């Protein structure tokens, strides 16, 4: 069995990565310019984009890639590091509102995870939690078009 | 340092 989403970690931070189009993407604010561990040694990022908070390495072993969305649906579904799914309604190119706000912790450690459309296709990578008094009501993300362009 | 994979998630819920 292969996973499209991998739970990654650094010496100080744990978050997620998502394989899309053969690349293992994640958020620069978590990975930095780090190499990804491999049973043959460190593997370097294929892409590093500080501006977009995006970095990607070749997809690791035990993974399978996700297909980008092509239906332009605005009904998104965020998957957390605990496998929970959170319905998010898109509000724009890179922002969505949780249908049911949740404690910030509920979303902690999940940046880098996928924002899926009704078909399970990648809409974007969860970038950051937009919260008020500790309650995450919205989500910030990196649309797949960015990943796609970055791969060029 | 380096980023290490400590786990994985299968979207379809596929069991081994
Ligand atoms: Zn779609």
């Amino acid at each position: 069995v292969e996973g499209e989403v991998q739970i990654v970690s650094t010496a100080t931070q744990t978050f997620l990565a998502t394989c899309i189009n053969g690349v293992c993407w994640t958020v620069y604010h978590g990975a930095g310019t780090r190499t990804i561990a491999s049973p043959k040694g460190p593997v370097i990022q294929m892409y590093t984009n500080v501006d977009q908070d995006l970095v990607g390495w070749p997809a690791p072993q035990g993974s399978r890639s996700l297909t980008p969305c092509t239906c332009g649906s605005s009904d998104l579904y965020l998957v957390t590091r605990h496998a929970d799914v959170i319905p998010v309604r898109r509000r724009g190119d890179s922002r969505g509102s949780l249908l049911s706000p949740r404690p910030i912790s509920y979303l902690k450690g999940s940046s880098g995870g996928p924002l899926l459309c009704p078909t399970g296709h990648a809409v974007g990578l969860f970038r950051a939690a937009v919260c008020t008094r500790g309650v995450a009501k919205a989500v910030d993300f990196i649309p797949v078009e960015n990943l796609e362009t970055t791969m060029r | 340092g380096s980023v290490v994979i400590v786990g994985r998630i299968v979207l379809s819920g596929k069991p081994a």
